[PDB]
């Protein structure tokens, strides 16, 4: 798969496909090691982080905010937290075809799950990101009086790629009650209706999990049944 | 206890070419990497996007054509 959606919903398929029929510890000090190393806490200059420390930090398996309760790390994800949001403007402005473009957009979706790693002491930066990234497509999509029209801005930038953070968001089952919590599935639900902009149903068409039931299939079928006829032949 | 960098930076370097071939190896080289506390970083990074997966695409790859593709 070249794209990272496909890769997405394959990796998706052959992990439920391995669960359906059925490592070192690093305590404190390795840790400390790697982010001391990461120099994300060192200089708050974007583009000089080094990212595969940051995804070998975030992809460990032991290390998930709710049994290492020390102050650097909450100071590593209140920066990384910071710099995904999209009011920040920091990664929703990084054009397309850029040199490391696919790496920032594993680490924030490997980011965005360890912070559901953590299900009782994830809240406070797991809802600011989805309520950040539900205020951004609402002022996108065309629900606000000041433009409804921001085409231009994500069809060039890495500011599509935030459907794919909801997508990783819908995989888990912890992951679609956070996703209710906030008006998500309601603004898709909205989202669904307009005629102006058919990329944003390409978008959220292939992004979301539609293993269980839930409000997942309801999207699809109000895509399905009622919406533009090129994104209802494309869906 | 003095050929250890040299040799887990050659153990880095043969385990980037190996993608998930290398994966069966990990148990037998972490009891002598935790017997003698040997910590690499860029060995951990290999084997946590090897144990972990990173993508798709980019794990059981030829390295000739990493090495064509990056020095263009
Ligand atoms: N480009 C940036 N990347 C990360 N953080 C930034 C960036 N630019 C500004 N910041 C600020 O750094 C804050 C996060 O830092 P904290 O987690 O509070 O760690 P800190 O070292 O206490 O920060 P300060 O500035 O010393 S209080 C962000 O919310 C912003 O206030």
């Amino acid at each position: 798969p070249y794209s990272l959606h496909l890769d997405h919903i394959i990796q998706k398929a052959i992990a439920t496909h391995q669960k359906r029929d059925q490592i070192l510890k690093d305590t404190e000090e390795a840790l400390l090691i790697n982010l001391r190393d990461s120099q994300v806490l060192q200089h708050k200059e974007n583009l000089e982080w080094n990212w595969n420390l940051i995804g070998t930090i975030l992809k460990w398996p032991n290390v998930n905010l709710r049994n290492y309760k020390d102050e650097q790390l909450h100071r590593f994800v209140r920066r990384l937290l910071y710099f995904y949001k999209p009011s920040s403007k920091l990664y929703a402005n990084l054009d397309l075809d850029f040199a490391k473009a696919k790496q920032l957009t594993v680490v924030g979706c490997q980011f965005t799950e360890f912070l559901l790693e953590s299900e009782e002491d994830g809240q406070g930066y797991l809802e600011d990101l989805v309520k950040d990234i539900v205020q951004w497509l609402n002022a996108s999509s065309g629900m606000k009086p000041e433009r409804s029209l921001q085409n231009n801005g994500l069809l060039t930038t890495l500011s599509q790629h935030y459907f794919l953070f909801i997508g990783t968001l819908s995989c888990h089952p912890h992951g679609v009650k956070m996703l209710e919590k906030c008006s998500v599935f309601q603004c898709l639900l909205n989202l669904c209706s307009l005629k102006n902009q058919d990329h944003l149903l390409k978008l959220t068409v292939s992004s979301l999990d539609y293993s269980r039931d839930g409000l997942a299939r309801v999207i699809l079928s109000k895509i399905l049944t009622a919406a533009t006829d090129a994104c209802r032949l494309y869906a | 206890p003095e050929l250890r960098s040299t040799a887990m930076d050659t153990l880095s370097s043969l385990v980037f070419q190996l993608g998930k071939k290398y994966q069966i190896f990990i148990p037998m080289v972490n009891k002598v990497l935790v017997r003698h506390r040997i910590n690499h970083q860029r060995y951990d990074v290999l084997i946590c996007r090897i144990v972990k997966g990173y993508t798709l695409a980019d794990e059981e790859e030829d390295p000739l054509i990493y090495q064509h593709r990056m020095l263009r």
